[PDB]
């Protein structure tokens, strides 16, 4: 489904939860 | 050979405080 | 999960309670992936060393679920299951190598804001984020430690807990372990080094290990939560099965039934 891994409550509405940022910060400085 | 052991509880936990699903959900869910 | 905490509303809209019809017992973790597909490990339907063997009349799946105990009124939705799927190589006798199962839901289930499926990852997106120290994201309703004087907080959490965890290079997931580990599982978790702890426990078995995209913004579902020694232990790793390495298979029974 190409609707699949996005959030209705964080992504599809530009909202990011609470720890997301950490994962993100991996891909730079992990 | 050691054994690896599934994160799975083996002593009934999972039933710790659980309310029953009600009947009406169960029986629609059923048809 | 160890170390992690309460998950936000919707946060996890693909994770899936599986749940024993009678007695009313929570089983396992389990994931959407489609309308009508839920991804759990094998060892929740299917471990003979503790005699279990679940098939699709004993089992139901709840979504949507946020509470560990309540029914969750206009929120949570139930479904029966239609067919079970573990996969014909599963080595519950050793490793637990290919801990992986499919079920087909008997009525597909309609998305909501609590309730929507996760990706799988092509070999590309498995190449691209599944590395050392990139962190993913582990949920799931199970033991919030090992024993008990390990934390003064409870032994189960009201509410579905959330921990994010850094991939762990192979040869370092080897040597933390006696059992023979394959290349159909991976294991994350921090070093003592590392000074975070954190882990999936006890009742977590079968629950989503996930990782955002950079590139996209999606989530993809890397893992299943498999088996470990003990829960957040020094020198030791929660070992996952390792979701890609098995999506021919995946592609297999989706396709034909
Ligand atoms: C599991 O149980 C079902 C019915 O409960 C039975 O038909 C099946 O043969 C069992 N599987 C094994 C491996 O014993
Ligand atoms: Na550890």
């Amino acid at each position: 489904e190409a609707d699949c891994g996005l959030r209705p409550l964080f992504e599809k509405k530009s909202l990011e939860d609470k720890t997301e940022r950490e994962l993100l910060e991996s891909y730079i400085d992990g | 050979a050691e054994v690896a052991q599934p994160k799975l509880y083996q002593r009934g936990e999972g039933g710790n405080g659980m309310e029953p699903i009600p009947e009406d959900v169960l029986n629609e869910a059923l048809n | 999960i160890v170390e992690g905490s309460d998950a936000e509303i919707g946060m996890s809209p693909w994770q899936v309670m599986l749940f024993r019809k009678s007695p009313q017992e929570l089983l396992c973790g389990a994931s959407l992936i489609s309308d009508r597909w839920v991804l759990t490990a094998a060892h929740c339907l299917l471990y003979p060393p503790w005699d279990k063997n679940f098939t699709e009349n004993d089992l139901l799946v709840r979504i949507g679920k946020h509470s560990r105990t309540r029914y969750e009124r206009n929120i949570e939705k139930i479904s029966m299951l239609e067919k079970i799927y573990i996969h014909p190589r599963y080595n519950w006798r050793e490793n637990l190598d290919r801990d992986i199962a499919l079920m087909k839901l008997k009525k597909p289930v309609a998305f909501s804001d609590y309730i929507h499926p996760v990706c799988l990852p092509d070999r590309e997106t498995a190449a691209s984020l599944l590395q050392a120290g990139y962190k993913g994201r582990v949920t799931g309703w199970g033991n919030l430690k090992e024993t008990w004087t390990a934390n003064v907080g409870k032994g189960q959490p009201s509410v579905l807990q959330v921990v994010n965890l850094p991939i762990v290079e192979r040869p370092v997931c080897k040597d933390s372990t006696r059992i023979r580990i394959t290349d159909n599982m991976f294991c994350a978790g921090y070093k003592p080094d590392e000074g975070k702890r954190g882990d999936a426990c006890e009742g977590d078995s079968g629950g989503p290990f996930v990782m955002k995209s950079p590139f996209n913004n999606r989530w993809y579902q890397m893992g299943i939560v498999s088996w470990g020694e003990g829960c957040d232990r020094d020198g030791k790793y929660g070992f996952y099965t390792h979701v890609f390495r098995l999506k021919k298979w995946i592609q297999k029974v989706i396709d034909q039934f």
